[PDB]
């Protein structure tokens, strides 16, 4: 009979078995995670088992009808998703050995620590004790002993299996009739089907390319004034045209460079905004903040809090009567069941943190009319980038002084900005090297461009022509660097940060323009603005119901990654850069290196 | 009107069914209590498994779901102002 119903009907038994199976599997996770119990362990095991073979089962039943003879551009995504052999293309053995080496990397990642040498009763965890010496320490041997020590017992011991690894990824990549496991995972931004919205696999390293080309020139201003401040801190450890060795970065691996604010502060005389005090002296708990965080979601039109909301979730830590994990979390149950978990005290950080989940509740429930399989993001980066405007307009100090956290005479001065700037700057710009450097070597390794013996002669050049990082002392093929990451030992991808990075920017500028803002974009508000409200919501309702091209057309108007409003949202910063830094050495070279 | 208070349970109201699947069309005032096999295709139908599918499915009520799945229960008094033979009996306020 007509294919197309038949599918349809398929489709309609899988909505609705589908529908209870996660809730069931949701409510379980949700009950474990506030508690600590091992039949409540049994129980989680039991039900995921119950979801997974569900989903293995259904997915059989779906190999029925070819993808070839579909006219309708709504049930083919659904179609696609379900009809993807999840890992039934390999073998049995193929299967058991895969599943083996990702657990055993996974403990061998986890279970890591280390023992001071001379001391057999003296050894640290990785997270409980290096975390704290790269953190919050000034000293230098016991930093470049920690670094070279973690690398060694790590990397040798990892290198093996991940081979291994790569070696079956690729076998089970070729198998699902990809190129290779890259590929895999940059199909997950490919669009093809309607026309004059195609986006091709390929596409997307180009222009990761063409619009990192572009921030470049503000990167080396930035490094230039940092080389130039930490000269204070290390006299006789830097070299004055060389590049930024990585053990003196504040981190084990140097994604962020926060930690140096404290070190590099422009103008460190005045301190910068703290409302703890007014927060303190009005006796506030966690109520006040998620209420004044609902007050100002709904001054832009979007819709309250369901009332299950207020009763059905945790805001503070019961204590030691239970134990749960403190980490913030928004979960989608679904059914009209939308909860946060947070373990809530009184401090601006979880004050933003607030508005962050709140807003990614708010995306949850725009698009619930959507049928289960279309209810996500448009692609992986739209998630947290819908969080994170929100807090960006929450903590400018116009809304604070507005809604009577601050003194009403409070003057606001042109000092205060320049220390704003670099606060965000050295966290938001200084990592987008090292994402671009880090996917970029993961393709090579996947594609197979650099060859097994001469993997650190090309890693260590990348790091110098994009993060400008070398390494200190020298390494040989024993060590495996990347290995230490934990979503390189992990299988998880890297290229979500840097399309949120620039998507956020481009959000904040399209309303604020909308919302008629005067002035430079760092101090702006969405708030009061049914303009800039009606817009987000045409791209928050839609779900993964249309191509993210359409989706960001609604919002930004053009169809593509740009670049323009993160250049933008730093210019005072950029003429400031520029008017200091005269005198000084611009760029880095390879020439100095410590050991020689 | 709202009714979680009485027809939900923790393991779930596995009470209730409605009709998902048919090959025709409905007309108005008709009830139909049909359990036989649905036919999706053109082979011959033999029990569920296989594209033949059970016309019966049934809800899942829980207590903590949210105002769009809690169970509203509708009475439709369709009484159409035509019963003529005992239609017409009047409250009748009556006074001193
Ligand atoms: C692709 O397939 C889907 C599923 O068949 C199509 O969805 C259908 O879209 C039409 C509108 O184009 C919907 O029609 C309207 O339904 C409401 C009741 O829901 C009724 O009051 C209106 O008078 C009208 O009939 C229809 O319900 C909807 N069906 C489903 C199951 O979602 C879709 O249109 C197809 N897309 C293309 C491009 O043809
Ligand atoms: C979503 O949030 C808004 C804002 O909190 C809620 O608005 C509420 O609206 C009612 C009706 O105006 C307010 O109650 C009272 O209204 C009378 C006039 O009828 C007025 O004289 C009283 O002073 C008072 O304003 C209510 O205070 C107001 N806010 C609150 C906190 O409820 C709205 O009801 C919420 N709705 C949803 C769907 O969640
Ligand atoms: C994985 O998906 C492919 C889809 O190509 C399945 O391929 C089929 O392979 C068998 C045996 O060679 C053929 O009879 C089918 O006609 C193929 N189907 C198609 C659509 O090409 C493959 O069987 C799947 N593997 C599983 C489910 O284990
Ligand atoms: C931005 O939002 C705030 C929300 O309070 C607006 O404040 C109110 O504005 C009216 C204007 O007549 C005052 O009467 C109220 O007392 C204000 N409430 C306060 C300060 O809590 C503010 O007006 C909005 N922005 C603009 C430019 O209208
Ligand atoms: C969590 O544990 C406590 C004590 O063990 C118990 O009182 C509570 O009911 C548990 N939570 C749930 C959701 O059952
Ligand atoms: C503020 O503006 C004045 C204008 O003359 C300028 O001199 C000053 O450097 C600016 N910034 C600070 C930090 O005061
Ligand atoms: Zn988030």
């Amino acid at each position: 009979s007509t294919i197309e119903e038949q599918a349809k009907t398929f489709l309609d038994k899988f909505n609705h078995e589908a529908e209870d199976l996660f809730y069931q599997s949701s409510l379980a996770s949700w009950n474990y995670n506030t508690n600590i119990t091992e039949e409540n362990v049994q129980n989680m095991n039991n039900a995921g088992d119950k979801w997974s073979a569900f989903l293995k089962e259904q997915s059989t039943l779906a190999q029925m009808y070819p993808l070839q003879e579909i006219q309708n551009l709504t049930v083919k995504l659904q179609l696609q998703a379900l009809q993807q052999n999840g890992s039934s293309v390999l073998s049995e053995d193929k299967s058991k050995r895969l599943n083996t080496i990702l657990n055993t990397m996974s403990t061998i990642y986890s279970t890591g620590k280390v023992c001071n040498p001379d001391n057999p009763q003296e050894c640290l965890l990785l997270e409980p004790g290096l975390n704290e010496i790269m953190a919050n320490s000034l000293d230098y041997n016991e930093r470049l002993w920690a670094w070279e020590s973690w690398r060694s017992e790590v990397g040798k011991q990892l290198r093996p299996l991940y081979e291994e690894y790569v070696v079956l990824k690729n076998e089970m990549a070729r198998a699902n009739h990809y190129e290779d496991y890259g590929d895999y995972w940059r199909g997950d931004y490919e669009v093809n089907g309607v026309d004059g919205y195609d986006y091709s696999r390929g596409q997307l390293i180009e222009d990761v390319e063409h619009t990192f080309e572009e921030i470049k020139p503000l990167y080396e201003h930035l490094h230039a004034y940092v080389r130039a401040k930490l000269m204070n801190a290390y006299p006789s450890y830097i070299s004055p045209i060389g590049c930024l060795p990585a053990h003196l970065l504040g981190d084990m691996w140097g994604r962020f460079w926060t930690n140096l604010y404290s070190l590099t502060v422009p103008f460190g005389q005045k301190p910068n905004i703290d409302v703890t005090d007014a927060m303190v002296d009005q006796a506030w708990d966690a109520q006040r903040i998620f209420k004044e965080a609902e007050k100002f979601f709904v001054s832009v039109g979007l819709p309250n809090m369901t009332q299950g909301f207020w009763e059905n979730s945790m805001l503070t830590d019961p204590g030691n009567v239970q134990k749960a994990v403190c980490h913030p979390t928004a979960w989608d149950l679904g059914k009209g069941d939308f909860r946060i978990l947070m373990c809530t005290k009184v401090t601006m950080d979880d004050f933003l943190t607030a508005h962050h989940e709140m807003g990614h509740i708010q995306y949850d429930m725009a698009y619930a009319a959507q049928p289960f399989l279309l209810r996500n993001g448009a692609n992986e980066g739209f998630h947290e980038a819908v969080g994170e405007i929100m807090s960006l307009s929450a903590a400018t100090p116009k809304h604070l002084k507005s809604i009577g956290l601050l003194s009403p005479d409070f003057q606001e001065d042109n000092e205060t900005e320049i220390n704003f700037l670099l606060k965000q700057a050295l966290t938001i710009v200084g990592t987008l090297p090292f994402t671009y450097m880090l996917e970029k070597w993961r393709w090579m390794v996947f594609k197979g461009e650099i060859p097994k013996d001469q993997w650190m002669k090309k890693w260590w050049e990348m790091k110098r022509e994009i993060v400008g990082v070398v390494e200190p002392v020298p390494h040989d093929e024993t060590y495996c660097d990347p290995a230490s990451l934990f979503h390189v030992s992990n299988d998880y991808s890297f290229i979500r940060y840097y399309t949120r990075t620039l998507y956020q920017f481009q959000f904040q500028e399209a309303l604020c323009q909308a919302a008629k803002h005067e002035g430079p974009l760092h101090k702006c508000d969405i708030s009061n603005s049914t303009e800039a409200g009606q817009k987000l919501f045409n791209m928050l309702r839609l779900g993964k119901s249309e191509p993210w091209t359409l989706a960001l057309e609604n919002v930004v108007g053009a169809k593509n990654m740009n670049v323009r409003p993160l250049l933008n949202y730093f210019e005072p910063l950029f003429t400031w850069l520029k008017d200091q830094n005269k005198n000084s050495f611009v760029g880095w070279s390879t020439d100095w290196s410590p050991y020689a | 009107w709202n009714s979680n208070k009485l027809d939900s349970k923790h393991s779930g109201n596995y009470d209730y069914w409605y009709r998902s699947f048919r090959k025709s069309k409905l007309k108005p005032f008709e009830r139909d209590i049909s359990t036989e096999i649905y036919q999706a295709g053109n082979k011959p139908c033999k029990g569920k498994g296989p594209n033949c599918y059970f016309p019966l499915q049934s809800y899942g009520f829980r207590p903590t779901y949210g105002v769009g799945h809690q169970p509203y229960r509708v009475v439709v008094l369709s009484f159409e102002l035509l019963h003529a033979p005992a239609t017409v009996c009047g409250p009748k306020k009556s006074t001193n």
